[PDB]
């Protein structure tokens, strides 16, 4: 189901892309996966750990 | 006050000093090893991989 | 790890690919070709080594 | 909002308790970042008292973990919303849903080196949003004690400071508000009870010929932890019985009194709009009048 | 040895904030060579506008609130940064905003100054709940390229600045979104050749044209430091 | 059908069997024990009781 | 507005072959960005000369023996691939070797032709074991860009080519390798920045240092419509 959805997003169904390096300009020799994830940022910051 | 001045004289000092980096547990002896320190920008400490 | 990894990708040898059954004076010839990408790091190889 | 949630990240948020949740529903009368107050239907209003709901919301107070605790209002002004609907979110929280964190692009990939033991790499681009970003109100207290060495004072008298640090202070020593400081620089100042008198030798010397007369003190006054840079966001006074009123002390109590003063007029006044409204409503369907009562005084 | 001199040839724009630019001709490989370099710098060093500082009257700090006034201070700071801002002359601009009234303020409310165009007039700022709700500030709009925050300029500021005002972090690059597509270009004889295709997004305040001068420019000016000393 | 603020944001949801019971209160137990505490309930045997 | 601009700095010329660069100060992410088109253009663009084609007599395929020689044909070959020629005026030239006998075949045994010098006269070439074994040849250089090995010039091919002689891949490119480390620059006050250091191994006639000049010519030269 989430196959099928990727095809109504018009994108990959392996859900990996083709990426090119922004530094030399040179792709990446095959595709890696890439999406939206959802992170966090914790209690714990280096501020206070210093 | 931290001029540029201070940051030029520790500079000086820290070039050829070791300092001891230590992880607890101190599994064995070299759970503390030395290394030559280089000053960063950020509140960070930068470990080299290998170690 | 990561380390392992790269030396790992190298290493490993592929069919055909670009270039197969090239004959290279030296070894800094075979970075040439993998940068210019007339050559995979992948590709068997003949080269004249010391 | 999450993404990837679960069908649960609303009932979470709604028993968390710290978003703000509709009673009666109705429609919404009057739209603040402070105050949201709701006009409800004649459905759920009862007969006895008035029919407008008041929320006051708060915002930016201090967790018990220096977090944030701010409330945001959702919906809009004239707003048609049922009852349970989501009037202000609590910190991490949207629309009903609940907000833990933030959502982004993510690349499964080596760098060279940079994401080596589940160390991660990330954008410029996160900044440049302000995403991640912490609002943390630290606080700090004050204490002026009594010592037999003699009864410590709260005043901008600071022996030997720079006045870049006097700059900043009221005349009862006090931080302004609203004033960015940081690390070392001083908040508020406080006098101690000194006893000096021990001059070995050299001191004396030096004592005689350049003058700088000792005034007994310690550096009491109030200083910002190590690293540490942000903006006071408020301050709080509180005098003891005896010793009388500070000048700092006075005018804030005083401007703590016009707060009360104007927020119970408003209070009286709001509740008072839907029992006068209420009353239109009644004397409208029974006694058709409407020229002559509108333009008659209210009371 | 035949060089090849590639001229800036198509220049469509689809839309105000999106335009296409087709760079012919390109010798073989340089697709690549030009496309990074170009990027790169476009991003980063394009000089853009911001806004930098801000006063609103019965406002001490970013955290506390206004009655009347929906958006927080903080959250109305976040609209100000977002304000697509041109301007001709003078570097450092002082735009007033003053509204009255039950309203949303978009960016026409502003009093129109001679040398500033505002790029998106709609842009929302804030919205005016009370009718008798009234909001006045004084808000400082400055050129920058890159990208530097409130705690940067802060560090080295000797520049004073008086209670109540609100430095912002300057978000200066107006360059949202910028890549390459290489693809081998319509020469009536010739095969190998190739045009460069640009596809760019920004917040109006740069020029598609005039955004390609100046990035060029600043790559040439730095590749005077190779040729010029050995 | 649906109130205000879904219709105003839906999340789509995979479920496959429909939630008969709909999810207590999770604070229940401690406001209903503290509740316990203190209820005027003069023959129930509960708390001050 | 504010640029930031580089000087040259370092140049550690371990061998006239090779010749790292040290460049400071780098405005941030201008390391990449020069680091990358520099490589580039160094590499697949830089015209040079070198051996193209052969003709041995008694050498009519590319995998035969020949007589008292050691080393195969593909060896040789491989051998002159590498050989590093100086050609001045002429684009296309034609160089004779003969040599006899026992012993070692270096590049100083080619007919010197006037305008052509030989950069490395010691350069190996053949072992020739018995003294009755000759070997004769000629061998040609032609003057060209980048790198073409023989299976693309197989590719381009509409020009078709007489029995015996034998195509060789065409190094053209000088510069033999190159990369860029990007090192933390931290100028004084303002650590974003970073350094350029600049490893090249050239192919001995033209100098690293040259080579970096040529690279931002031909750059620049395209960047002339743009600044207009």
């Amino acid at each position: 189901e989430i196959k099928e959805l990727l095809k109504l997003g018009d994108l990959p169904t392996s859900g990996q892309i083709r990426l090119y390096d922004g530094r030399t300009g040179e792709q990446f020799e095959r595709p890696v996966t890439v999406g939206y994830m959802y992170m966090l940022k914790l209690n714990h910051l280096v501020d206070d750990k210093m | 006050r931290e001029e540029a001045v201070v940051w030029d004289i520790l500079d000086e000092v820290i070039r050829e000093h070791p300092v001891l980096l230590n992880r607890a547990p101190t599994l064995h002896r070299l759970g503390i090893q030395a290394f030559e320190p280089v000053l960063i920008e950020g509140k960070a400490i930068q470990l080299h991989p290998l170690v | 790890q990561d380390v392992v990894l790269g030396l790992y990708y190298m290493t490993r040898d592929c069919v055909n690919a670009k270039g197969e059954g090239m004959v290279l004076t030296g070894p800094k010839e075979a970075e040439r070709l993998y940068r210019s990408g007339l050559a995979s790091l992948h590709a068997r190889v003949k080269v004249r080594i010391t | 909002k999450p993404l990837v949630g679960t069908g649960m990240e609303r009932a979470v948020a709604v028993d968390s308790g710290v978003t703000a949740v509709a009673k009666r529903g109705g429609v919404v009368q009057y739209v603040d970042a402070s105050r949201i107050v709701i006009k409800v239907n004649e459905d759920e209003m009862y007969p006895g008292e008035a029919g407008i709901d008041i929320y006051n919301l708060t915002k930016y107070t201090r967790s018990n973990q220096n977090t944030c605790i701010n409330q945001m209002p959702c919906v809009s002004l004239g707003e048609p919303v049922e009852r349970g609907d989501v009037l202000a979110d609590g910190p991490s929280t949207d629309l009903g849903e609940l907000a833990l964190g933030q959502n982004m692009r993510v690349a499964f990939m080596p760098w060279n080196g940079y994401n080596f033991e589940d160390s991660i790499l990330v954008s410029e681009r996160v900044v440049q949003e302000d995403r991640f970003t912490t609002i943390h109100i630290q606080e700090l207290a004050c204490v002026s004690r009594d010592t037999k060495l003699g009864p410590e004072e709260i005043t901008a008298d600071i022996p030997n400071v720079g006045e870049a640090a006097l700059s900043k202070l009221d005349e009862s020593g006090i931080v302004y508000i609203g004033a960015e400081v940081t690390g070392g620089d001083i908040l508020v100042g406080k006098v101690t009870p000194k006893g000096e008198t021990q001059l070995t030798p050299e001191e004396k010397l030096l004592r005689a010929i350049f003058g700088e007369k000792a005034s007994d003190v310690k550096d009491s006054s109030l200083r910002v932890p190590n690293g540490v840079s942000g903006t006071v966001i408020d301050v709080q006074v509180f005098t003891r019985d005896g010793v009388e009123k500070d000048k700092r002390a006075l005018e804030i109590e005083e401007m703590q009194l016009k707060q009360a003063k104007k927020d119970l007029s408003e209070e009286l006044q709001i509740l008072e709009a839907g029992l006068f409204s209420r009353i239109r409503a009644v004397l409208v369907a029974g006694g058709v009048e409407a020229e002559k009562l509108d333009k008659l005084p209210r009371d | 040895t035949e060089f090849l001199k590639p001229r800036l040839v198509d220049i469509e724009q689809v839309s105000s904030t999106h335009a296409k630019v087709t760079l012919e001709p390109l010798e073989r490989g340089f697709g690549h060579t030009l496309g990074n370099a170009l990027r790169r710098i476009l991003l980063s060093s394009m000089p853009g506008c911001a806004v930098t500082e801000v006063e609103i009257d019965g406002v001490l700090h970013e955290y506390s609130t206004k009655e009347g006034v929906q958006e927080d201070i903080l959250e109305i700071l976040l609209n100000l940064k977002g304000l697509a801002v041109r301007v001709q002359g003078k570097d450092e601009v002082i735009l007033t905003l003053n509204k009255s009234g039950i309203g949303p303020v978009t960016a026409a409310d502003i009093t129109h100054d001679g040398d500033v165009e505002i790029v998106k007039p709609q842009h929302v700022i804030c919205h005016l709940t009370d009718e008798n709700a009234s909001i006045s500030m004084r808000i400082k709009v400055q050129r920058g390229r890159g990208y530097v925050p409130a705690s940067t300029r802060i560090h080295s500021e000797e520049d004073e600045r008086p209670i109540g005002r609100l430095l912002v972090d300057a978000c200066y690059s107006p360059v949202e979104r910028i890549a390459y597509n290489v693809e081998a270009a319509r020469v009536e004889q010739r095969t190998d050749l190739d045009k460069l295709v640009i596809e760019m997004e920004t917040n109006g305040t740069i020029d598609p044209e005039e955004a390609i001068r100046r990035a060029a420019t600043i790559l040439a000016e730095q590749l005077e430091a190779f040729v010029d000393l050995r | 059908v649906y109130s205000y603020t879904e219709k105003k944001r839906i999340r789509k949801d995979f479920g496959k069997r429909p939630q008969v019971l709909d999810v207590p209160y999770l604070l229940s137990i401690q406001l209903d024990s503290f509740q316990k505490f203190i209820e005027q309930d003069p023959e129930g045997q509960y708390g001050l009781e």
